[PDB]
């Protein structure tokens, strides 16, 4: 489903990411980690794109998407993305923003987009605020809303990128339960976070990345109680 | 002499009539240029280098020379060429050029200054940069830029009374008229220096307050 | 009659001596008009209600009115005064108040970009506004004046063209001269926004370049 | 020593204090939670006046410091303050920073002042950084520079307006290890944070505070295992 093959990005002088890979299939819950600098967030946005590799190649659905010989809209229909800093539509209401898409990229008819919309509002919890615009949401509603808007494209694989690093800690509980619920759901997930609670909760693997390398991976609880690697053992002790 | 203002109030309709024919310049020359500078942009985002090189050239060397020396050039520049262009089409035609390279910046800027992330969020949404573009940035842009084309007349108020030098009726050139007829520099300027800022003031209030109606 | 630039070239020293006293004219101007700017900026400081007045009120009047203006001003509108300032101090004139307004808001401004957090942690380590002031926040607010400075001295030589109306020989006024003797206004004008051009790129080019290190 | 009492705080139409009193004495570490918007921080910042009540009244060392009729400066030298974005001097480097304040305010002799510079450097882990300027120093040494910075006032009361927030996660032990130090050595310590384990560790009393009222106190085992209030085990909640 996703490939990523032996990556590196360079950002000037800057070296970003110096090779990794990274397979995930249908139905996992990937969670990368690791000290600033790691690359995660790099790598991360690799998947759909939003950076170019300097070297290697990403397939997804086994159809390599970084050679210019392919509709990159396309591409980012399928993969999802949900931002750190939720990069919400301003002057568009709760429902335009979700339904902004739908109409104009897959040219969806209104009143059918308008239920898709009322329905993921009802989901994520945010029905009474439909018609509101961003400003008079909370930092919760915020990333809860951007989630919903995400999901009316149906994406079959869904990008997050410390989606939760922006909250206030009274608010990092339900960003995190409402990305549980759709684990629970079976969503393909790669999410880069601070919170391990998310990872032990439902994570399927976890990558542990440090100076722009993937250093060590496994299941939850193999890193969190068992990790080999003493780079991961270092980043941990000061974490956990 | 001595400062007497009293002597001037008989001129009133003197200064009233180059003030009302200062508005007339800068109006019509800001309209032409901000359209002109709309078409700049357009230019200087094109993916065909050529067309891009042309816009970037335009706008760095109107912006990097002066008011006169455009004015002149196509007043004084263009009569060994058999051509009488008036001193008003002379004037509105300097300024609308000044202001569309102005103008055209002020746009492209005013882009630039959307965060980054709204783009991001409509192409990761499935959007192609013209749909991104529509229904996205520009509304956002807008808002940046109104504010700026805003600020950009009330400059060429202060800067169209140049083009008395070229002999054009403008709030200006009244001093001379009235000096012909009283002898006196001092007074005359005083109060039309006054007028021009009355009218900067009047209109800074009014394009902030409008900017509150959008920001 | 029909362009011709090569003609133009036996007048290069009219060309030089215009634009070496485009460059007097601005490096005077700019130079008194930063002394009077700061000057001007101290004052808007001050508690003294009635001198902060006089300032804010100076600023807003010179910003929201004309150079030409100005210009006349001193040149002509005193004149019936008795006074005959030739046209170089009349223009220095013009220009180092205009650059004084301009200046003196940059400097405000320039304060007013540094960080309030340095001020606080400055108080909250007991400094008096004074001390913080000169061992913290001015020391700061520099390096966000001199980028505005340099540039505002590129401004102001785009504008120092004006003083030709007055009839100083500076660089613009050379294509009345050189026309007299040959009745072409087109090609010396375009000689001249060239010269003025490339004054402004470079300029651009060594007050950019001294930015990026600071 | 410290006496904040009955306090009121408005920014505009926003009112963010709404009759607040605290009283600290020496040797206590009294630790500030809540919510964004419970004022928390407005108080903490009422003590060494960089917010002026809108009424009520606050005391240090007896004295009241918010009539004008008192040398706020000589207030300050007693009460230090350490920042959540550090707020340290750009064009100082470390140990610079560390000496204007003693040699300027105090008129300390500037070789005295260097020792003093030096010892806290190594109290703090900087030594290796003391002529290297703030710009090379990752955020946890920032902050843990503009503690040493703080305490070479050698203050009576050092307040922590939430120092490790703008901390990548990987950096706060480090600082938080600082501070408790500090609470061991008996320093009284006035502490905004989202960091409950510091509060547990160090803190002698817990003040939770909730739309702009302190809604209950007590001691840490008090507040986080037998809370009677309903907020503040919602908010507890929502947090651990």
């Amino acid at each position: 489903m996703i490939f990523v093959n032996d990556v590196y990005k360079n950002f000037g002088s800057l070296e970003v990411l110096k090779g990794v890979t990274l397979k995930v299939n249908k139905g996992e819950v990937v969670v990368i980690i690791g000290p600033s600098g790691s690359g995660k967030s790099t790598l991360l946005r690799c998947i759909n794109l939003l950076e170019e590799p300097t070297k290697g190649e990403v397939f997804i659905d086994g159809v390599k998407i970084n050679n210019g010989k392919v509709n990159i809209n396309k591409v980012r229909q399928k993969v999802g993305m949900v931002f750190q800093h939720f990069n919400l539509f301003p002057h568009l209401t709760a429902i335009e923003n979700i339904t902004l898409a739908p109409v104009k990229v897959k040219k969806m008819n209104k009143k059918e987009a308008e239920e898709l919309a009322v329905d993921l509002l009802a989901k994520v919890g945010l029905l009474d605020k439909k018609d509101q615009y961003p400003i008079k949401l909370s930092g919760g509603q915020k990333q809860r809303l951007a989630i919903a808007r995400a999901l009316a494209m149906q994406p079959e694989v869904m990008l997050f990128d410390e989606p939760t690093s922006a909250l206030d800690p009274e608010m990092v509980k339900e960003v995190l339960n409402v990305m549980k619920q759709l684990a629970n759901e079976g969503m393909t997930m790669v999410v880069v976070t601070h919170e391990m609670g998310f990872a032990r909760e439902v994570g399927d693997r976890v990558i542990f990345m440090d100076d722009g390398v993937i250093v060590e991976e496994g299941t939850p609880e193999e890193i969190f109680y068992r990790a080999k690697n003493e780079r991961t053992r270092e980043f941990l002790s000061k974490i956990l | 002499m001595t400062v007497d203002f009293l002597s001037m109030v008989k001129y009133t309709p003197l200064f009233i009539s180059g003030l009302i024919m200062t508005l007339k310049l800068t109006f019509l020359a800001v309209t032409i240029g901000v359209l002109m500078g709309l078409f700049i942009a357009l230019m200087k985002m094109s993916s065909i280098k050529p067309i891009k090189l042309v816009a970037s050239s335009y706008i760095e060397v109107i912006r990097g020379t002066p008011l006169l020396v455009q004015l002149l050039l196509i007043y004084n520049g263009l009569m060994q060429f058999g051509m009488n262009i008036p001193a008003f089409t002379a004037g509105v035609s300097a300024l609308a050029i000044n202001s569309s390279a102005y103008v055209a910046e002020i746009i492209r800027a005013g882009i630039q200054a959307v965060d980054p992330g709204q783009n991001e969020a409509a192409r990761s949404l499935g959007m192609t940069h013209a749909m991104a573009m529509r229904y996205v940035i520009i509304p956002q842009a807008i808002k940046n830029i109104l504010p700026a084309l805003g600020n950009e007349f009330i400059v060429m108020l202060k800067e169209s009374a140049i083009v008395s030098v070229i002999g054009f009726a403008d709030l200006t050139r009244q001093a001379d008229i009235i000096q012909s007829v009283t002898y006196r520099y001092f007074e005359p300027y005083i109060i039309i220096a006054a007028i021009y800022f009355v009218m900067t003031l009047t209109f800074s209030k009014l394009l902030s307050l409008f900017e509150r109606r959008l920001r």
